[PDB]
């Protein structure tokens, strides 16, 4: 059945699939293209000096470990594996609370 | 004793079983029934434009 | 070295469940503290901060090692 | 040693174990009594 096929693909994909290194860790850059969705811009604190905003932050990139040819379809995963996949390590130097 | 019966109904429905795929992820849309019981509608705040 | 084959012998076959003397006498605990700071006197909300380094001392004869090393010093891991 | 009686006794106790299912299952409902000690009752708010 189709799951079945899914299930093995996604496993084959994570079996061996090491973490701890980025996509092309020996070569060239990973190039994450980057974009926002603005929700919300809520508190603009003079007090504080600051100001709160919501948004929906997504990043892409490639890595050649997580290609799959079997399924011709896009796989969207339950979010949970983000924690087993490399992610970039992104973080906003003038944040003080997130 | 029957709780080992249960146990092993348990333990054999995950036997397989992929939590990150949801059900029928190539073949049909999965629908989700919805309902809301509110036990309390908090206070709202004009200030905050929020409730 | 030989600190660590002498960590790997002091926890094996410890059950950290059970408090030492667990069925025959009570465990003593000799405590210490150490005030850094009495911080801010709330009289609103009747309450006081204070800051201190707090020190437990007890035996436990699962944890005794015979080695030329007199003192084991370790950080948070263990 | 009482510490190897203890140990074995609780060893066996969770032996085999299944957390997922309560006291008496399939069977009749299980009591739970309860004690509360008030400690403080701290800032009624208005
Ligand atoms: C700071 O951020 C990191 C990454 O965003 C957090 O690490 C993640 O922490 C969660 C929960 O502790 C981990 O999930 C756990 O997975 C184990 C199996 O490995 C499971 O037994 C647990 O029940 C739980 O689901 C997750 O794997 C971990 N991810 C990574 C990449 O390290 C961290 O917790 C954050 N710290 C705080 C204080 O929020
Ligand atoms: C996967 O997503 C891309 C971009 O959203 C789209 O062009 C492509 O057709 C999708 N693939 C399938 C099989 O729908």
């Amino acid at each position: 059945s189709n799951m079945s096929l899914v299930k093995e693909t996604v496993d084959r994909l994570l079996k061996g699939y090491d973490i701890r290194l980025r996509p092309d860790f020996g070569g060239p850059p990973v190039a994450v293209g980057m974009n926002i969705d603005i929700a919300s811009i809520d508190m603009v604190s003079e007090v504080n000096m600051d100001y709160t905003l919501t948004m929906y932050f997504q990043q892409a990139w490639r890595d050649k470990r997580l290609s799959y040819n079997v399924i011709p379809l896009n796989l969207t995963l339950d979010n949970r594996v983000a924690d087993q996949l490399w992610v970039p390590d992104t973080y906003f130097l003038n944040d003080k609370k997130s | 004793d029957n709780t080992t019966v249960f146990t092993r109904i348990l333990d054999r429905l995950l036997d397989g079983y992929d939590n990150r795929l949801r059900p029928g992820l190539g073949e049909r849309v999965t629908e989700v029934k919805t309902d809301i019981f509110v036990t309390s509608f908090g206070p709202v705040s004009d200030h905050d434009m929020e409730y | 070295g030989d600190v660590t084959v002498i960590l790997n012998n002091l926890l094996e076959g410890y059950d950290n469940k059970l408090r030492p003397d667990i069925g025959v006498k009570p465990t003593l605990i000799h405590t210490d503290m150490y005030v850094n700071s009495i911080g801010p006197v709330n009289a609103i909300n009747m309450e006081y901060t204070i800051d201190i380094f707090f020190a437990q001392t007890w035996y436990d004869r699962r944890l005794k090692f015979n080695s030329t090393i007199k003192v084991l010093r370790l950080n948070s891991n263990m």
